[PDB]
């Protein structure tokens, strides 16, 4: 199972950094092409956030999209939020990487802002 | 029918409680029911003003401020987050801090706006649960 070429293999994950700024979604849509089960990057433990991070120096200050965004808000019955009355708009934000302290951390961004991204697809 | 002590509308059941509480002990308060309740929602704006005057009715046209059920944080797998890649939140390296926010209604003049407020604040609230 090889990675393609200027992808980076994890035991079973491939991982591109792409510089081209897109928007969140349009970033979204341009992993979910690339292959099967493509998406923006997720991080779903310490050593792939490490893995990720030494995938971006090979490649590469930084700020990237992530998979990781905010869901909408939901009544505890279940009900969606369609009405509101609230005192401040609820806006959901989709989250970047950027370097802190020689590792990275993620932060809230507009889901509109035009950065680039990080791309993970499973091996098979 | 409603249960005694819960006001009716054509489908919903709501009662307001004067027994302060923190966001999570109002929740669990309403879900330990007779019938299975939440603290309220209301999903029109005819339903909030309904609500606001349930309210004022039991709390002699006072100030309040009451917990509705909305609540969002960052940390774990019930946070407000989601991975486009339908994976679990099994691990976060957030910039901003763990927090929580709970909303609530807060009613000065007229129909309150909801608010967001520590959890642990004790306050007032009202459940509603739908008839079958």
């Amino acid at each position: 199972f090889r990675c393609p070429t200027t992808w980076s293999a994890s035991k079973l994950y491939c991982y591109k950094p792409f510089k081209e700024k897109k928007t969140w979604i349009e970033a979204e849509r341009f992993c979910a092409k690339q292959a099967e089960n493509g998406h923006l990057v997720s991080i779903g433990s310490a050593a792939e956030a490490d893995f990720l991070d030494l995938v971006i120096v090979v490649n590469f200050r930084y700020r990237a999209w992530t998979g990781l965004t905010e869901r909408n808000l939901k009544w505890t019955n279940g009900a969606s939020v369609s009405y509101e009355n609230l005192y401040e708009p609820y806006i959901r934000k989709c989250f970047v990487v950027q370097p802190w302290e020689g590792k990275s951390k993620w932060y809230k961004a507009d889901c509109e802002e035009k950065n680039a991204f990080l791309c993970k697809f499973p091996k098979p | 029918d409603c249960p005694d002590g819960w006001s009716s509308t054509k489908s919903y059941c709501y009662r307001p409680f004067k027994e302060k509480k923190t966001w999570e002990e109002a929740e669990r308060f309403c879900t330990e029911q007779e019938k299975e309740a939440h603290l309220v929602s209301m999903e029109n704006r005819l339903e909030a003003v309904f609500v606001d005057m349930v309210m004022e009715n039991n709390f002699e046209n006072k100030i309040y401020r009451s917990w509705i059920g909305l609540k969002i944080e960052n940390k774990g797998q019930r946070s407000n987050l989601e991975w486009s890649d339908g994976s679990s939140i099994s691990y976060e390296n957030l910039y901003e801090p763990y927090m929580e926010k709970c909303f609530l209604m807060d009613h000065q003049s007229g129909l309150p706006k909801w608010h967001t407020a520590d959890c642990e604040e004790k306050n007032v609230f009202m459940c509603k649960f739908q008839l079958p």
